[PDB]
């Protein structure tokens, strides 16, 4: 289950 | 930071994520939300990724550990995993310790405050994945709180293709599905914010629409998981 | 580190490698050299990977940032460079003081003492890659003289295909093409050394072969590079 | 040009 990975801007 | 610039604190956070260097990203941006001005769009997001690199690392390394642990059951393994978590929570701490002051309550446009407290109910979901104790209820709630404010703010404020919504959306699903033990709330959660944003799709430009499709394809993903 | 056990900083470095917490790793190992104690083979290999993945990240972050500055050429990309760097030459006068407190008077056997000279070689090396002052020329001579009592020894102690021989050969060639100006001399060392080592495989267990061509082939790669 | 990686044990 994935959530927004959110690591690169 | 406090003898830096504003401005040099946002210049060199955007340095430290082309240098890979996350921990020093997520110091220059605490020092520049402790300059106490409001944060635009893009400082938001420098923010947000400078946060989340950092504490998915220390994420990944819990569950190491944690794995490592549950398979052995000397105190080394369990006193590292201590110390990773007790990291880990301080880096959560730090974060909504800037939401609360306070970032949060300057926050009037529904983007922001959005933003905001989607973070809130993120950093109380990483806070709940580690938690044992008398307090691992609240934290579940705090986290539940978060994210439903944020819910009932974008369903009010904006459209159901707006990424910000649709990335909410998807992270409140996940807390349904893995901290609250709720997977057919996740489930319908997720079917009904993905059919919403498709509905709305015809609105869009085509970078908007690159966007949206992004997030809905995560939605896609985990329901494919789930079902 | 020092109220922990030897075995538990041993334990832990195994663990922090198992979680990627390379800076970790690193400080364990340091605890587990401070102890006083000669290491092991496997001991030294946790040391020198824990600290060949600090330093690798901050080498790649300070190319990063020196090339953005080059390109730039306000005071932000220089000042963050320069913090970057300045953390780096710390991690290497870190090591290399280890080495000299004392890993290399202490090590007599051939395997260990190549083995600390190696190190000694790669860290001056890492520190040349940065230098520009009146010490330049003297960091470079530092590697070089590193490499070469290691070399000397390797060609009298160990077979041409002993791994750690390999991969001191490998770097001094790296040594004498990136930092030196010496192609001929790389080109040089490495066909030579990866003849010699062919024609000793024919001594070898499977498993012991399988180690010498692994680095043989970094060999070839970089004759390839360079003609 | 590659020298030893080293960053497994
Ligand atoms: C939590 C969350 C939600 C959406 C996004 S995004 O879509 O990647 N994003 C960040 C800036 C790009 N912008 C164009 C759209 C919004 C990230 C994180
Ligand atoms: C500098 C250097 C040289 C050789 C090696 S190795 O071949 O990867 N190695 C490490 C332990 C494994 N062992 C079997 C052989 C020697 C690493 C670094
Ligand atoms: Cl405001
Ligand atoms: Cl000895
Ligand atoms: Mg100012
Ligand atoms: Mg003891």
């Amino acid at each position: 289950a994935g959530s927004i990975p959110g690591r690169r801007s | 930071m406090g003898s830096m610039e504003r401005a040099s604190l946002i210049q060199k956070a955007k340095l430290a994520e082309q240098a890979e260097r996350y921990e020093d990203m997520a110091a220059f941006m605490k020092g520049a939300v402790e300059k106490g001005e409001e944060l635009s769009c893009e400082e938001r997001n420098l923010l947000s990724v400078a946060y989340k690199n950092v504490v998915g690392g220390q994420r990944a390394a819990w569950r190491v550990l944690s794995s490592i642990e549950q398979k052995s059951n000397g105190p080394e393994v369990r006193e590292y995993r201590e110390k990773v978590e007790t990291e880990l929570q301080g880096v959560c701490d730090t974060v909504l310790g800037l939401l609360d002051s306070h970032l949060i309550k300057e926050a009037g446009d529904a983007e922001s405050r959005v933003f905001y407290l989607k973070m809130k109910g993120d950093y109380y979901r990483y806070l709940a994945e580690v938690a044992t104790g008398d307090d691992k209820k609240r934290i579940i709630d705090s986290a539940r709180s978060a994210y439903q404010e944020a819910m009932d703010i974008s369903k009010k404020e904006m459209p159901p293709t707006n990424p910000i919504r649709l990335g909410l959306a998807l992270n409140f699903s996940v807390f349904h599905y893995e901290i609250a033990n709720s997977p057919e709330e996740a489930i319908s959660l997720a079917k009904t914010t993905f059919d919403e944003a498709m509905a709305d799709l015809h609105t869009l430009s085509e970078d908007s629409y690159k966007d949206s499709t992004l997030i809905m394809q995560l939605l896609r993903d985990n329901l494919t998981l789930w079902t």
